[PDB]
């Protein structure tokens, strides 16, 4: 009936200052 | 040290004081089936 919520991950290009830098990926 | 009483009369401040009071308390972590709701649906967060 009452649980815990454990390790609230978070993101990137989700959070919002992913518009000040192009981000890209290389191997 | 007595906010109701010295400003009395500034209803501003005394806001700002229960603002901050209210978002001084780290938010408990449980999240539970059945809780407090309002008729619309939101759920309550604290008590004064």
């Amino acid at each position: 009936g009452t649980y815990c919520n454990t390790l609230n991950f978070v993101r990137f290009l989700e959070l919002g200052l992913s518009v000040a830098c192009i981000c890209t990926k290389f191997p | 040290m007595f906010f109701m009483t010295r400003h009395a009369r500034e209803p501003r401040l005394i806001s700002a004081y229960l603002s901050d009071m209210v978002s001084c308390t780290q938010p408990s972590v449980m999240v539970s089936r059945i809780t407090h709701t309002n008729t619309r649906g939101r759920q309550v967060d604290g008590v004064l």
